[PDB]
Order: C-alpha cells, then structure tokens, then sequence
C-alpha cells in the first residue's frame, strides 16, 4: 500500500479502508475508532470547503489576470463585495450562521445517530433523502448525477481523487494565506516573481518566514 | 377622608380579610404538617419548661374557620405595616 | 409526542406521551423528577395563558391606537390619570394596587388549593362555558400550549427590542420590513459585541 | 484611557524615565575612553534601552503618572482596544505549552504502569521512549477531548484508594 | 474455599491502605482461621508491608 | 406511463405506472416514500392549478391591454388605487392582506380537512359543475398535469425575462420575434457569465 514515507511503520488502527490511507497517524491521534471517525468526516469537511474555496481564490484570479473578469484580490474582495453589496458585516453574518447552522445540525445528529435524520414525518417531504451513505458521503440529494453507483471500484476512486485534491487544496488555502502574509500580493503574483528568478525568490528571501538577526 | 385613618384601616382590613378566608385554609394546612409531620412536638416534660408549652388562650376562639387572636394579631400586624408604608411613602421618597 | 425538536433524537423517557406538548425538548433535563414535572406542567400552561394575554394586550394598546406596552404605567408617575379605551378610569396607583392583590390573592389561591392536578390546570366548568372542550381536548391543549410557546417566547421579544432598539413591537416590524438587512438585531449595537 | 492610564507615547515621565535612564549612562561612558570595551559595553546598553523604550510605547502600552507601562487583563477590555498582546494572548501560550508537558508526562506514566517494574523507569527514564512521546503532545487538546467524550481521561470513583472519612 | 490462588480481588477491608486497590491472593487457609485470604500487593503500605490476610468478605475478584 | 424521461432508462420503479404524469423522472429519489409520495404528488397538482391561474392572469391583463403582471402590485407602495378590468376597487393593502388570509385560510383548510387524500388531489363534485369526469378522466388528468407543469415552468420564465430583460413578456416576445438572432437570453447579459 502507498504510504506517506516509504519505509514507515504503518500505525494499526489505519488498516488500508479510509480514502487516502497511507498510515499517517505518527501522533496516533486517529487511534480511537469513534475519534477517527469523526476526524475522517472532519476531513471530507475541511478538504471540500478549501476544494470550493480555493477555486473561488485561483479561478476568478487567472481569469481577472488575464482579463476576462474584474474580481478583486481574496484578501481585498470582503470590502469591496461590502461596499458593493451595502449590506453591514453583522446582519450578513448572523444569517450565514443560521443557515450554516441549521445544515450543521443535521448532518451532525446524522453522525450521532447514523441515518436518523430520514425519521417518518421530520422534514415534510425530504426526510428519506436526508438518509446518508457511509461516513462523509451523504449520497441522494447530494451526488444527484449518480457517479458514486456506476461500481465499487469507480466510487474509491472518484473516494481517492476527492481525498488527494482536498488534502492539496487544504494545504494550498494556508499557503496562500501565508503567500500574503509574507510576500504581500496575491498568489499567482508570488508564482510568477518566482517563475522569474526561481534561485532568488523563495520563502528564505522574504524578510518574515525567518527573521535572520545574527 | 385620606387621613391615617384610610391607610391604616385599608392595609388592616385587606391582609385580615385576606388572612381570614383566602390564606386561612393554606395558613392552618402549613401549621400542621410543619409541626406534626417534619416537626415533632417539643418541651417533652420536666423543669417549669411548660414556657415553651402552648398557651391555651390561642386555642379559644368561637370565630368559625378558627381565626385565633394570635392570627388576629398576625394578619392585623401585617396591615398596619401596609398601612403605615403606603402612607410614609407618599410622606417622601 | 407532538414532533421531535431535533429530528433523530431520541429518549426524554421521563417525559411522558400523553403530556400535551412532548415535541421531546428537556437538555438539561428538568423533569426528571416526576414531582418536579408535575409542577413544571402546570407552571408552563399557567405562563402560556397569561403570556397570550399579554401579548395580545402589547400590540392590542397599540393596534387600537392607545399608545405603547411600555408606555402604559407612566400616567402613574408622569402625574396623569388611567386611561382605558381613551375612557379616563377614577383610579389611581394605590387603589389599584390594592385592587389586584386581594382580587389576585383570592383566584390564585383558590386555584392553587384545588387538588387534583388535572383540574387545576384544567378546570373546564365555569371557566369553559362554551363547552368547547366537549368533542375533543387535546388538539386545542396542543394549540393552547404551542400558541403560548409562541406568545411566551414573543412577550421575551417585544421587551427584547424596546431595550436595544428602543422601539415599539408593532414600530420594530415596520422597520424591519422597511430595510430588512439594515434594522435587525445585528444592527443595532446591544445584540451583538463586533 | 481605559482607567486613566494614558499612553506611554504620550506619557511625559515615561519620556523623562528616557531621558534620566539614558543620562545615568552617558556619566559612566565619560569615565571611559571611547574604544575600550568598557564603552563599547555601556553604549550597547544605551542603544538597548532607547529600543527598548520605543518598542514598549509603539506596543501601544498604557502608563500611570509612574510612566511605567500597565497592562488590561479583561479580555473585552484588551480585544476591543487593541491590548490583547499583553497577558489575553500570552495567556493560552502558557496553556498549550502547560497542557502540553502534563498530557506528554500522562502518556509516559500510562506506558510505563505495567511494562515490567514500573518503578525503574521513573529513577532510570527510558530517555528513548520519553523522545518518541514528547511530540505526542503537540496535539494534545485534540486527543484529551477525544477522551473526555469517551471517559478515559479519568478512574472510576470505585477502583481509587479514599481515606477513611 | 476462597479466591482462587494467583486471582487479584479487589480490597474491601475500609482501614486498608490498598483499599479500593487489587492484589493478588497468594493462598486461602481451608481452615476456620478468621481472616484466610492472604493478598499480595505491588504498593506497600505506610509502615512498608506489602501483604495482608484478608476475610473472604474482604474480597472482591 | 407518459412516456420516458431518458429514452433508454428504466431507473424509476417507485413510481407507479398509473399516476398520472408519470414520464419517470425522479433524479434524486424523492418518491420512495409512499406518504411522501401522495403528499408530493398532491403537492404537484396544487403548484400546477395555481400556476395555470398566475400564467393566465400575468399575460391575460396585458392582453386585454391593462397593464403588466409586476405593475399590479405597486399602487399600494405609492398609495394608490386598485383597478379590476379597468374598474377600480374601494380597497388597500391591509385589508386586503385579512380579507384575503380569512378566505385562504378556510379554503385551504379544508381542502387539506380531507383525510381520503385522492380528493384533496381531484374533489370533483362542487368542484365538478360541468362533470366533465364522467369519461376519459385518466388521460384529462395528464392534460391537466402537463399544461399545469408547462405553466409552472411558463411562470418562471415571466419572472427570469422581467429580471433579466426587464421588459414584459409579451413585449420580449415580440423583441424575439422581431429580432430573434439579436434579441434572446444569451444576449440579455444575465444568463451568461458576469
Ligand atoms: C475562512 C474565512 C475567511 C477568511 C480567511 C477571511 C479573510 C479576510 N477577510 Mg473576510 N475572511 C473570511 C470570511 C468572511 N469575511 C467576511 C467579510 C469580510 C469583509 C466585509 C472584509 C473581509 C476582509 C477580509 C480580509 C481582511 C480581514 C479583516 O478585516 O481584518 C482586519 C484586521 C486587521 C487588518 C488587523 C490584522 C489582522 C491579521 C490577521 C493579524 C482577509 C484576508 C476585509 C477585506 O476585504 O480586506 C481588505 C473586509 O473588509 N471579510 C465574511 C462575511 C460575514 C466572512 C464569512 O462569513
Ligand atoms: C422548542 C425549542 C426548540 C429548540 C431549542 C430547537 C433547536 C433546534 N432544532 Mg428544532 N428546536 C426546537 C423546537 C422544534 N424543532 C422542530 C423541528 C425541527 C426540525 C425539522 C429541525 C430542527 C432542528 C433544530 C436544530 C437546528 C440547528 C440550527 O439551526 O442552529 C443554527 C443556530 C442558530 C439558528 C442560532 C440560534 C440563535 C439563538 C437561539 C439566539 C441567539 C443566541 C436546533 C438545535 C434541525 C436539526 O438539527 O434537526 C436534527 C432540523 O432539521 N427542529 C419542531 C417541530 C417538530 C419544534 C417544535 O417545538
Ligand atoms: C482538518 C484537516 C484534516 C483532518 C481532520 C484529517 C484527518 C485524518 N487524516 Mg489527514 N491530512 C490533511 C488534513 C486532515 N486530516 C492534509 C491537509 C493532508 C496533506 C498533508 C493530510 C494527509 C494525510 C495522510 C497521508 C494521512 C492522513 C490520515 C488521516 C486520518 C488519520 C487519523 C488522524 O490522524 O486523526 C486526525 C488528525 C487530527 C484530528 C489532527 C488535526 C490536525 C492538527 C491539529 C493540525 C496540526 C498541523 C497540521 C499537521 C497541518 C496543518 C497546519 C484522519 C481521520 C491518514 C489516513 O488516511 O488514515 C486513514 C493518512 O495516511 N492525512
Ligand atoms: C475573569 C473574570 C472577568 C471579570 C471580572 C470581567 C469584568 C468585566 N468585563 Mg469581561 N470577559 C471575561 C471575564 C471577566 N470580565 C471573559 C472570560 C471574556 C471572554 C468571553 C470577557 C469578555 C468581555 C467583553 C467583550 C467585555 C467585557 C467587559 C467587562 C467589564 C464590564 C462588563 C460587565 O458588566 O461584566 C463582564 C462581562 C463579561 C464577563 C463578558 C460579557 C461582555 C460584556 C457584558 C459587554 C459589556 C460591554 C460594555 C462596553 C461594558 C460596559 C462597562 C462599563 C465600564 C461602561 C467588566 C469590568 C466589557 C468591557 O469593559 O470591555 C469594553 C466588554 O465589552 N468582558
Ligand atoms: C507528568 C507530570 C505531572 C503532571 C501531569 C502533573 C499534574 C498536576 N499536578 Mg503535579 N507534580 C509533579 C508532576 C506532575 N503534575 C511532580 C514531579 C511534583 C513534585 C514536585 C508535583 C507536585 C504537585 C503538587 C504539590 C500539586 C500538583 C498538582 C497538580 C494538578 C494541578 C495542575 C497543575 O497546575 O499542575 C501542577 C504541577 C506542579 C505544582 C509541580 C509539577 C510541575 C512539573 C515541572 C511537571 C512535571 C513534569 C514531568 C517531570 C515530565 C515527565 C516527562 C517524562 C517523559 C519523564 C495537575 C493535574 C496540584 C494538585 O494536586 O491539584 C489538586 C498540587 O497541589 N503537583
Ligand atoms: C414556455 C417557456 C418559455 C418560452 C416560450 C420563452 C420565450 C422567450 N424567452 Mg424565456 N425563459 C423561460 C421560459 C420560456 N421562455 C424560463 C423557464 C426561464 C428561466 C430560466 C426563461 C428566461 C428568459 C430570459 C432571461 C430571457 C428570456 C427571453 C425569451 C424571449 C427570447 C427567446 C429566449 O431567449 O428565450 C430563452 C429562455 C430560456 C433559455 C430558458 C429555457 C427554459 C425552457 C422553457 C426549458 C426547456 C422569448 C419570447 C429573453 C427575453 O426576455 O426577450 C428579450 C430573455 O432575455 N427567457
Ligand atoms: C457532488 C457532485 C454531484 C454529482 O455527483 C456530479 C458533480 C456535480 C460533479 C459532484 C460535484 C463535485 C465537486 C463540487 C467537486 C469539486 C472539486 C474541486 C473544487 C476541487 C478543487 C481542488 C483545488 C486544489 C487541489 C487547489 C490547488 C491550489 C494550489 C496547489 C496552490 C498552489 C500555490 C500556493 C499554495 C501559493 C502560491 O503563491 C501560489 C501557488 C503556487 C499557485
Ligand atoms: C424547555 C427547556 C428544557 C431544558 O431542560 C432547559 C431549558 C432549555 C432552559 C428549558 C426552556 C424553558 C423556557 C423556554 C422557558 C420560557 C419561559 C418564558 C419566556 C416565559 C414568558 C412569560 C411571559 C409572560 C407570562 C407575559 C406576561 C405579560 C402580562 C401578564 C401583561 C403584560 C402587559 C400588557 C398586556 C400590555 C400593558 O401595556 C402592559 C402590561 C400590563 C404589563
Ligand atoms: C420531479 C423531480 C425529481 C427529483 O428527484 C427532484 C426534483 C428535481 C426536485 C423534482 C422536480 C421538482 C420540480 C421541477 C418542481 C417545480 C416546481 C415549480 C416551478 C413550481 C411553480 C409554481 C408557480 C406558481 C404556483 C405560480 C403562481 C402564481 C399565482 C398564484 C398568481 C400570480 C399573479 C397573476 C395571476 C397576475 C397578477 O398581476 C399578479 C399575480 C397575482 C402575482
Ligand atoms: C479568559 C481567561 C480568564 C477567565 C477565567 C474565568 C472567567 C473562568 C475560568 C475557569 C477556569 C480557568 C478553569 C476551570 C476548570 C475546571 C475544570 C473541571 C478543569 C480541569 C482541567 C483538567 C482536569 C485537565 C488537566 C490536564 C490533562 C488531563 C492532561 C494535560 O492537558 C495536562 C492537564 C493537567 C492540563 C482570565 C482569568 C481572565 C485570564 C485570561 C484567560
Ligand atoms: C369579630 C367579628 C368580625 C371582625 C371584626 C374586626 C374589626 C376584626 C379586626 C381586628 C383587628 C383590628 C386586627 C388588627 C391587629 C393588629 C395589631 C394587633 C398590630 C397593629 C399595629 C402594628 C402592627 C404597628 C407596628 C409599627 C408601629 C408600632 C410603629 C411604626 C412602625 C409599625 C407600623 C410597623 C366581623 C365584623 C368581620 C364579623 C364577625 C365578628
Ligand atoms: C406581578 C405579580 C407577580 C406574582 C406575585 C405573586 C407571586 C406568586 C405567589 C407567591 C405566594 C404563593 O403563595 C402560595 O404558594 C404556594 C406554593 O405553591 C401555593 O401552594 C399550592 O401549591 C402547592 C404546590 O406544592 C401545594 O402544596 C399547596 O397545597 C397549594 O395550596 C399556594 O396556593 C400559594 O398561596
């Protein structure tokens, strides 16, 4: 089985069954069945909110680069959406956190009680979709096109290919946070100074990854 | 008229009225349980301890329901006390 | 029951079927212990039925156009007189207070004395006249305690705004409706810290 | 502000507590030739001080009539005012690297009990394992949670030895 | 009669310093002796003994 | 069965093949549920009946030349006056909100009242003046179903042209018509992207 460093030992409890399971648990924190558990929908969470942020970071940059849209940089575009929209931080907030909310408290009394929220009579008419397929895979409303029913070897690899990008795509939200935080521009900006003198532009020449005083 | 005659007889009436047929029946259910039940029964014999004995002058009242002078002097008490708040009140404050 | 409040709960066992009302919700489970959900039970029917009231009479003051829930006791210290319906009523502070004690310190008492507790939530005979009860009970019981949930829960809401917006209910709404993202809670500077 | 405690960058002793500060060592220095160590060192602790004395003020630290820098421990208070630097933010570090030493010195304990004569490798540390553990902690709110919500991180009140009441 | 020799039961005896604690039962006098149960202990107690007879009703498996 | 959604499929089994409208097309699988089913399918008739009479009124008024569906609810926000046919009406908003809560209140419920369930979907009787239900009803309900479902879908459209192109629907129309290779949805720079 792929592992995240060949030749490492491979925990116990990271028995090759979880998309992505390449024995990574070197702080055995995935030790508990019901942490790893919740930890693994914890993941599809977090790699699928950066999967649909990031590209909402990269799409509509290149394009505004290369002159197709107007939008604005990620760490500029709150105010500028503010300013353009009128509506106050507060109120737009709250509402999110309703509605987030809400969402939120099904999917996690689902994981509770798993298939519990399909209960006869709770959501007028819905409740059964509201039923769930294996941890963080609510198949039915969701994956409408069916993809993850063709086989049992399509559905774990469209599984590894969700895991893989999220991963990449989680790792790549902090690097664009830290990217502006260092550099101070957008990140295909810092791409493209890199690209420029590759051996001169790194994370080391940037003044704040290490503030080299002796 | 306004003078301290309506305030003090107002409050006096009212709690004893009040304390003469609506709290009454709850006032004699919480004496007893309180003192029979939980409570037991105190000055057990011996010494001039009977003080603490009950009287027997409260126990001697024709009034129906019972209204003994102490409850005539309870509830009567807790009126002249509304009576003379009400009207000090209206004195300042 | 009548619903569950988290679909795909379970449990409150200890909260019966037949209580009119069980959607299920006791977190901090309060009625665990069976006296303690006898009082409980009574206690929120009694609130329900004075919160409707309540409620009603809050916007009722105002629909009519008598003024505010708010502004209602401050004749009494402005210096003025009792207004009902604009009909001025010879009464002042002191004789009212005293008015309600007695008037309230004989039902409530009477009420509280009764002991059946299921006649001293429901009564029925002279306080159900109509004879609506007849037919059918427990449906009413059920809109009876969820239109006071709703009412309980408004009369929190009306005090609620008048302390941070400072506004009347009936008021508060209009301008809700008016700029609907602009004058919410959020908007308002008590509600919430940021 | 905040309890009369005026700004540091405003405070007219915090500029005198400079000025005297940096006097007292400018009467030390002339008693030295200008290239001895000894000068070199008392002009290293004026530089140090004039830093010192700025990187406080444009750290926004309120003083007293003292001028000496106060700090704001309500955590509403330091937020909203931009004062949370000082003590509400130090305050979690010292809680993570806190709970951090206790969870890893756990860990170690609970490997131990059991493993042979327990005792032997409290005098004599297993300094292998102890490094394989230490690292282990790094995580540790999100692991004692996860214990917390599955009781582990606790004994049963019947299996600990009490004291006759 | 008695816990079997080598099974730990817990101690019930409330003056024990390894009350609420387990040790192992080393043997059980099949006798009319009053207290049978010899347990053994990893900890020692105050004074440094690190055993104890104790009554089949001290016991607890 | 209508027909088939998909051509070649067979996926839906669920639905039965005698409701009508049944061209079998559940994507997500909401019909499992046979009380969901009823209820959906009860649902489906409402939304169509209703969106037949919107569709009929929205382009009727300006047919009969009296002005547009979006233009009817504004008098009330100005303070106008309502005007029926050209004929105007003695009313305003507020009445109009109770007078109309009060009949769709008991009207809706006791539609909903009913308990056998193929009436609250097709009541017929008072419902049924001409009776025209005494034959061919099974393929009527499908007429029904179809241009109820064409209006639904008819009723967006209005509200997509009167937000996008903003002009009316009988005018887009016309603009199409008139301009087809000009004037469409791809041009009236909503639809397509930014
Ligand atoms: C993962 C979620 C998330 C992230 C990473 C960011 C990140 C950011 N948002 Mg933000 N936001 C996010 C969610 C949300 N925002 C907004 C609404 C806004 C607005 C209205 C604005 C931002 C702005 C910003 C930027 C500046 C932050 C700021 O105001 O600090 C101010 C504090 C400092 C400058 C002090 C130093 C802070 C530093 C971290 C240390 C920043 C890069 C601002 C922007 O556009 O940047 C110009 C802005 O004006 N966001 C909403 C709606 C409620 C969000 C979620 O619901
Ligand atoms: C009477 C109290 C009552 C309470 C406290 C709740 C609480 C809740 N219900 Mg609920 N319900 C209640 C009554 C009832 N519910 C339902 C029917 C439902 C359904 C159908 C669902 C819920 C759900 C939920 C949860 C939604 C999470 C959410 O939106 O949070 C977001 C957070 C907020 C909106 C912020 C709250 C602000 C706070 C109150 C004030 C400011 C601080 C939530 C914890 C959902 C759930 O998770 O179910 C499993 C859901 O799907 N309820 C019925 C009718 C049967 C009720 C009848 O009384
Ligand atoms: C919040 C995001 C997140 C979460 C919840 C998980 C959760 C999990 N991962 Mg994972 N991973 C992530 C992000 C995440 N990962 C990213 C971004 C990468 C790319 C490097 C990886 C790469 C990766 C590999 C190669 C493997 C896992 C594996 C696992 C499972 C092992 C059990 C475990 O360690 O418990 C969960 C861990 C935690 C709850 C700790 C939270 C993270 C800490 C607090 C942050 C500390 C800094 C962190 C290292 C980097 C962020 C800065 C587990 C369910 C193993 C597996 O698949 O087994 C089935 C495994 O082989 N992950
Ligand atoms: C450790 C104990 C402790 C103590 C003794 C205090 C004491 C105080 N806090 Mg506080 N606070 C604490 C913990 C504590 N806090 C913690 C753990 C948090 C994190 C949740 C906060 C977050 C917090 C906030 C956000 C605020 C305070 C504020 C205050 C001051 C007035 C608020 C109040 O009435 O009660 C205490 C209030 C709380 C404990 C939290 C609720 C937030 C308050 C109620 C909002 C009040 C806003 C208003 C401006 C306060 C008026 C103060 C007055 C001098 C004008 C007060 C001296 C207010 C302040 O002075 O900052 C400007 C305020 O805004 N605190
Ligand atoms: C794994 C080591 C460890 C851990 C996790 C704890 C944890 C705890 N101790 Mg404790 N303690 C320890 C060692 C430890 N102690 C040692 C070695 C001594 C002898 C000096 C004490 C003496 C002591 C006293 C007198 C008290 C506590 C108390 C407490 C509790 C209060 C929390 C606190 O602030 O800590 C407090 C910690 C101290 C006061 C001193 C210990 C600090 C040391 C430096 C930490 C131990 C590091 C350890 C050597 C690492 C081993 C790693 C391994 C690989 C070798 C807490 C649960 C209090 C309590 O009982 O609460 C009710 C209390 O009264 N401890
Ligand atoms: C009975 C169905 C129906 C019919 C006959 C029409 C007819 C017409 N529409 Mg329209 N439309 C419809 C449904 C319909 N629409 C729906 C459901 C929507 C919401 C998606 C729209 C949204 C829409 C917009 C935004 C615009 C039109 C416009 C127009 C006019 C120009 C042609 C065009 O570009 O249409 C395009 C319509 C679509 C691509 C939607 C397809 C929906 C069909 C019914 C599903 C098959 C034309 C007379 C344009 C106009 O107003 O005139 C200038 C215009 O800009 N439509
Ligand atoms: C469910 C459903 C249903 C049915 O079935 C069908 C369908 C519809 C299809 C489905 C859907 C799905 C989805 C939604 C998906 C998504 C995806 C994504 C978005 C991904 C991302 C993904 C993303 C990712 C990876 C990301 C990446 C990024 C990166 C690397 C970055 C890098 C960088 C950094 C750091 C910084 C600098 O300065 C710059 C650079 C150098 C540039
Ligand atoms: C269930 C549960 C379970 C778990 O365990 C815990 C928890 C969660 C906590 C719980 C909860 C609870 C609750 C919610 C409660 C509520 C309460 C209320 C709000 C009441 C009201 C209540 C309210 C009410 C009565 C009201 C009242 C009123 C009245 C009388 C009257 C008034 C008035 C009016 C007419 C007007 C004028 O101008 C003035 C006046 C004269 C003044
Ligand atoms: C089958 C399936 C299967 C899978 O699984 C899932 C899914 C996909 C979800 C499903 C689907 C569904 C659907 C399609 C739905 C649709 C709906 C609609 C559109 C409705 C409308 C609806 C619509 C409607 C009712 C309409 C209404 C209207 C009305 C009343 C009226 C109006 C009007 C007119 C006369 C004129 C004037 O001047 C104004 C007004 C007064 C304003
Ligand atoms: C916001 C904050 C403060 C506010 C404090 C306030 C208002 C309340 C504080 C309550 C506090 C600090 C503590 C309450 C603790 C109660 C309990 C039951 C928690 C016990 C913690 C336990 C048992 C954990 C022990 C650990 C385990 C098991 C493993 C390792 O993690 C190590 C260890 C020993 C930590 C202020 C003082 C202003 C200041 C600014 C920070
Ligand atoms: C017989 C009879 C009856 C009755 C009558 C009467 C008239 C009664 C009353 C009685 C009374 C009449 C009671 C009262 C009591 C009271 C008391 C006994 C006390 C008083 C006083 C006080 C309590 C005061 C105190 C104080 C002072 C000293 C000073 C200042 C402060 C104060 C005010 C606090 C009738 C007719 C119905 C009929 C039948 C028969
Ligand atoms: C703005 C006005 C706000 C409210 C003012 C009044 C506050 C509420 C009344 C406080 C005094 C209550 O006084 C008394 O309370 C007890 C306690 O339940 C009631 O007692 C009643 O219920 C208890 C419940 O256990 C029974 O045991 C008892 O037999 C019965 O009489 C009395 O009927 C009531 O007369």
């Amino acid at each position: 089985r792929p592992l995240w460093m060949p030749g490492a030992t491979v925990p116990a409890h990271l028995k090759g069954e979880l998309a992505g399971d390449f024995g990574f648990d070197p702080l055995n924190l995935g030790k508990d069945p019901q942490a790893l558990r919740w930890y693994q929908q914890a993941e599809l969470v977090h790699g699928r909110t950066a999967m649909t942020a990031v590209a909402g970071i990269l799409i509509p940059g290149l394009l505004t680069k290369a002159g197709v849209l107007n939008v604005p940089e990620w760490y500029e575009a709150g105010k500028v959406s503010a300013e353009q929209t009128g509506i106050a931080l507060g109120p737009l907030l709250a509402v999110q956190l309703f509605m987030c909310g809400f969402v939120e408290g099904k999917r996690w009394m689902d994981f509770l009680k798993p298939g519990s929220q399909s209960e006869a009579g709770s959501f007028l008419g819905f409740e059964a979709s509201f039923k769930g397929t294996d941890n963080g895979y609510p198949g039915g409303p969701f994956d409408p096109m069916g993809m993850c029913n063709e086989s049992e070897a399509k559905t774990k690899d469209l599984k590894l290919k969700e895991i893989k990008n999220g991963r990449l795509a989680m790792l790549a939200c902090l690097g664009f946070a830290a990217q502006y935080g260092a550099t101070g521009k957008g990140p295909l900006d810092n791409l493209a100074d890199h690209l420029a003198a590759p051996l001169k532009t790194t994370f080391v020449d940037n003044g704040i990854s290490i503030p080299i005083h002796l | 008229g306004l003078e301290p005659y309506l305030q003090v007889c107002a409050g006096t009436a009212t709690m004893l009225a009040v304390g003469r047929f609506a709290f009454l029946p709850l006032h004699r259910r919480d004496l007893e349980r309180s003192a029979a039940t939980a409570g037991p029964k105190t000055t057990g014999s011996t010494y001039f301890d009977s003080l603490q004995q009950e009287a027997s002058f409260i126990t001697s009242t024709n009034d129906p329901a019972g209204f003994t002078l102490i409850d005539t002097m309870a509830w009567g008490a807790l009126g002249h006390a509304l009576g003379f708040a009400f009207l000090a009140a209206s004195s300042l404050q | 029951r009548a619903g569950n409040w988290l679909p795909g709960s379970d449990a409150p066992a200890w909260l019966p079927d037949d209580l009119p009302g069980n959607y299920g919700f006791d977190p901090l489970g309060l009625c665990k212990d069976p006296a303690s959900l006898k009082r409980f039970t009574e206690s929120e029917v009694i609130h329900c039925r004075w919160a409707m009231l309540g409620a009603a009479g809050c916007l009722g003051v105002e629909a009519l156009g008598f003024g505010n829930w708010y502004d209602a006791p401050l004749w009494a210290i402005n210096g003025g007189s009792p207004t009902w319906f604009g009909i001025s009523v010879p009464f002042d502070l002191n004789t009212l207070l005293a008015v309600e004690f007695v008037a309230m310190a004989a039902a409530e008492s009477r009420r509280g004395d009764e002991t059946d507790a299921a006649k001293r939530i429901y009564p029925g005979g002279a306080f159900d006249p109509l004879n609506f009860a007849k037919g059918d009970i427990e449906t009413l019981k059920l809109k009876e305690i969820k239109n006071g949930r709703l009412a309980m829960m408004a009369c929190l809401g009306f005090v609620a705004q008048h302390a941070a917006t400072g506004k009347t209910p009936l008021q508060a709404l209009g301008d809700h409706i008016g700029n609907p993202w602009g004058s919410n809670f959020a908007t308002n500077g008590v509600s919430l810290p940021f | 502000d905040i309890a009369g405690l005026t700004p540091c960058s405003e405070s007219a002793a915090y500029a005198k507590r400079l000025k005297n500060e940096v006097k007292g060592l400018n009467k030390r220095l002339k008693n030295y030739e200008a290239d001895s160590a000894p000068a070199i060192a008392l002009k290293a602790t004026i530089e140090r001080t004039q830093n010192r004395f700025a990187n406080y003020a444009k750290a926004g630290l309120l003083c007293g009539a003292d001028g000496l820098p106060h700090l704001i421990s309500d955590p509403g208070l330091a937020l909203k005012y931009g004062h949370a630097g000082e003590v509400f933010i130090p305050t979690f570090g010292f809680l993570y690297v806190a709970g951090w030493i206790g969870y890893v010195g756990r860990l170690y304990l609970n490997m131990v009990k059991g493993e042979a004569k327990p005792t032997e490798k409290e005098i004599i540390i297993d300094v292998p394992a102890a490094l394989r553990l230490t690292w282990q902690g790094a995580t540790w709110p999100v692991q004692v949670v996860a214990e917390l919500r599955a009781n582990t991180l606790t004994e049963k009140a019947e299996n600990i030895t009490i004291s006759p009441r | 009669v008695g816990p079997k020799r080598g099974s730990q039961v817990k101690i019930l005896r409330p003056e024990s310093y390894w009350y609420n604690q387990t040790g192992k039962v080393v043997s059980v006098d099949q006798s009319g002796i009053l207290y049978p149960v010899v347990v053994r202990f990893e900890t020692q107690n105050y004074a440094g003994v690190t055993t104890n007879n104790f009554a089949l009703d001290e016991v607890q498996p």
